[PDB]
């Protein structure tokens, strides 16, 4: 039975945003994999005061946020008769406005903390850098390499919130053949990513992937080199960077629409005036590895950032060795920007991210007058108070296309060739094709993954879009697994 | 039913005042929507507050409207020389719509 | 890095319900797998024109659409106190009953409009197809061999929409042990099943599947025989049997029932009048054909028509060749019917289908008097425009029996047992379970795709079916990994 | 000699995914049907 050693970080006392260093000290013979504990602490924004009405406050992301007075649109310059308006929590509880430490912001965590986290690690052997990635190559690897299997494992290591299945209770139906009765199903989340008054402390299991975590015959010994000069060093991520909030009070509007009907739309806009989150605190920050008792893939990456419009060529030459099978993935730069109120929701998406609200009213006809009883004499629009945000993402790409030195290789294919096709037909098991259609992989080799031989092996990057302009950049990210040779 | 003023107070110019309405019986909740008025002498009256804490345009953000206790009060802070008027407060009780105070001079001294 | 190369269609110019011809040419040395990529334009129904009321039009399949009076039901002969109708759009939009030009029909895709697309697929060597297969070995082989991390990507590839997962917002909840702030998760669909009033362009990329398809090692070689003589033969489905009606318009039924409550309720009942859609024209037919540089399974399939009752032996004398691992789909003749509404949605199912539907109210009880106040005065039943309807594939067999030339071989075997325990046990990671249960398999040898060596195999095809009688028949589709013999 | 609690835990964990519809038949187990509802309005907010 193999144990996992318990090493504590190299500098000691680690904060968001900063450098973490982790040591590889001599307790076994060879170590495997190594996997990177954290605690994050409590999250909880500060306390703040209800608005007076009338006042208009700005707010974040370039949005100024209005309470308005009665009898106004949203635009608190703009009449719109019968408007009134009221301060209500999320959940439909009162505020009473004008009291001051009321409103409290609900906070987020980005979904996926655990990649976003680990930012940028790297591997170093007395300096010269042997492995060195990022978070869009461990998003990539989710992506295609992690199994649906193990995607419900991955998503609790990483602190994803799973979806709850719980049932309704029986119900009428109908049964038309050309009466019997069913139970319906809804999904429901309690995770990290739910927008909680008090987010509790949440554990990171992070996966450290190197060129020697995969099989254990290519696992380097600890006798071959000094375990004094083997050093981690891992970029943190930013607190504002993790965790976003969500607005904790609304601004209710009732409308009486006079006539027949007369109807009452009831809506609910958000009141996003950001806190002061308090400081994460990162707690038992462990790094675990599997010293056991008793030719390479090294995978070369990297990103590069692009702004030309409908030919978009990208010539690289860090990429020497032979490349076989590889993951490539053009993020808009807007996804990871702080200017994005979505940002910390999309930035695991290789997309145009767009978002379908729906706002489900709760409509119901009231007739009064048991005379004229044809058009009702009353109606009600109750919204819900937070609507329904489906993520799409939407293609980046039209045709990618990647030129050899000499041969025309990849030219012109369509996305969904290179996104769907491809991780379908090559890879085998190992290899799922993501949901995302920007994220895509270019072949190489006949057996990906189907058995341990090369097969096939070897540079533009070149993509005909229509969404990168002058305004709209994007972000290109890599991940190959190429070969290196190790004596 | 009706709603009652105080006759006066007397203010000094830059300083702050409040002025109170109240119902002869009960409490002014705020669905009796309280609205403020001024009218200067020889001149109109304006609205100054309606629905207890919001202003229409035009009027300056010294005005400030709320209830307290069981009474609607009217706020100025800094009031100038040009609030030297006749305030008037009015409540929307359910049968009788708006019943409007007696009225409040309000003295700029 | 081997190159797809495009080859275009031999006969050129293709058409919905019309043959299309493949060649294939010589570019490099062996030749793999092969993709048909085919772009099929807008779809839009015809303006129609909203009939006058009390006017009933015939419908489509047998329906006599009515739009009736005010005062009387569905029926327009059967009174019925308090009905009110309007016309309303699928979205709840007037519609101002006389107006012509204003009724437009939604359009449908076809469940896998990639599978239906390729009717009939065969390969000819001047003349003397080697091979043969039709949509339902395609639909087969996705239900059962096509794994599930794979299944994102085939529904890609053959225009099948995906449901997309988004979230409405914190919740109240209770916690009950013998409070928490959750999310609720609710999925929704945008791809091309979804009734549109404009389909947009589509790419479908088919896979093409042969017996050189599976393995690199078994690919022929492209110099043994002359290119010339290599044509493939598909039959494209009609325009009519991929491209579906959605019902534009809704007669809302208003309903004033008197007394104490004074209920309201509002129901809606479509309006399916057929159009005319515009011809799709097929953009960009091309075949993807792997030309890298530099004994066999053929899948013998047949279709079979059956209309006997309570005892179906039917014999086949095609089959020679051994036979491993067997799929066998009995799939209703009303599932791809003309006459059968959900023709579209129900043709990949080999289970008989039927309709649970959801007709969610949104009921409220209101009261005038604040003295009676114990039975409501007034009430509410407004139910939504689109019910919701679950398709259920009831078993189609009872029990199968598989009997040999002298001995019994299958006999008498329940329907779950050969549609859920042997896809279970037998197949490996490969074969997965069909959601199906009318589709099923017959297993041969214990090792189906665990390794490359024949360990078991080789006729009729009886079942005691209760749902084929006179008037209902059935279509037995069969697709069996046989061996065959190459040189 | 097991116990039910041997059949649920290998059942947890060695089980396929691709196979659980498959088991969940066999033990007689509800299988989630999915239907779907029609048109509805939305929206689109980019920016």
């Amino acid at each position: 039975g193999f144990e996992y050693n318990k090493v504590r970080p190299h500098t000691g006392t680690p904060t968001l945003g900063n450098k973490l260093t982790f040591g590889i000290p001599q307790y076994g013979d060879f170590f495997h994999d190594m996997v990177g504990h954290h605690i994050l602490g409590a999250c909880h924004s500060s306390w703040q005061d209800a608005p007076i009405q009338g006042t208009s406050q700005m707010g974040a992301h370039g949005q100024l946020q209005t309470f308005p007075r009665n009898g106004y649109d949203w635009d608190n310059q703009t009449p719109l008769e019968g408007a009134v308006y009221t301060l209500v929590d999320p959940f439909g509880r009162p505020i009473v406005p004008g009291t001051k430490n009321a409103y409290r912001n609900l906070v987020y965590y980005c979904e996926y903390p655990g990649e976003r986290l680990y930012e940028n690690v790297r591997f170093d052997v007395n300096g010269n850098s042997l492995d060195e990635y990022s978070s869009d190559v461990t998003t990539l690897v989710r992506k295609f390499c992690i199994p649906g299997d193990k995607m419900t494992g991955y998503k609790h290591l990483v602190g994803q919130e799973v979806s709850v299945e719980g049932t309704s209770g029986p119900l009428l139906c109908n049964i038309h053949d050309l009466l019997d009765i069913r139970r319906n199903v809804h999904y429901s989340c309690n995770g990290p990513q739910t927008p909680k008054y008090y987010q509790p402390p949440l554990a990171l299991w992070i996966k450290l992937r190197f060129w020697f975590n995969e099989n254990v015959n290519l696992a380097i010994p600890s006798v071959s080199i000094p375990f004094g000069e083997r050093f981690i060093t891992i970029k943190l991520a930013s607190q504002k960077d993790l965790v976003n909030e969500f607005p904790g009070l609304f601004v209710r509007q009732s409308r009486f629409i006079a006539g027949r009907p007369s109807r009452r739309n009831i809506r609910f806009k958000p009141w996003f005036i950001p806190g002061v989150i308090n400081e994460i605190s990162l707690t038992n920050n462990e790094l675990y590895i599997n010293n056991l008792f008793v030719l390479i893939r090294v995978h070369k990456t990297q990103v590069t950032h692009t702004n030309n419009n409908h030919h978009d060529e990208k010539l690289m030459s860090a990429l020497k060795w032979p490349i076989e099978y590889m993951f490539i993935g053009l993020k808009p730069t807007w996804n990871i920007s702080d200017q994005n109120p979505h940002q910390h929701r999309d930035w695991h998406k290789f997309g145009h991210v767009v978002n379908a609200i729906m706002q489900p009213t709760h409509h119901a006809e009231i007739s009064f007058q048991d005379r004229d009883t044809a058009l009702p004499d009353a109606c009600s629009s109750i919204s819900d108070i937070s609507p329904v945000t489906y993520p799409i993402t939407l293609p980046i790409i039209k045709n990618i296309s990647v030129t050899a030195h000499g041969i025309n290789l990849i030219d012109k294919f369509p996305s969904k060739f290179c996104s769907s096709y491809i991780p379908f037909h090559y890879g085998g098991n190992a290899i799922k094709t993501p949901d995302d259609p920007g994220a895509m992989m270019i072949t190489f080799a006949l057996k990906p993954r189907e058995e341990y031989q090369p097969s096939g092996h070897i540079f533009y990057i070149s993509w005909d879009t229509d969404y990168v302009g002058s305004i709209t950049t994007a972000d290109l990210v890599v991940s190959a697994s190429a070969i290196n040779f190790l004596l | 039913q009706t709603v009652i003023q105080e006759p006066a107070m007397s203010v000094s110019p830059g300083g702050t005042v409040t002025l109170t309405c109240a119902w002869s019986s009960g409490s002014v909740t705020t669905s009796n929507y309280p609205s403020w008025f001024q009218q200067t002498p020889g001149q109109p009256p304006r609205q100054l507050i309606y629905n207890t804490n919001s202003r229409p345009t035009g009027v300056p953000r010294r005005f400030s409207g709320k209830i307290s206790g069981n009474k609607a009060a009217l706020t100025i802070t800094g009031a100038q020389a040009e609030d030297e008027a006749d305030y008037f407060c009015g409540l929307y009780k359910r049968s009788a719509n708006n019943i409007f105070g007696g009225g409040t001079h309000l003295t700029v001294l």
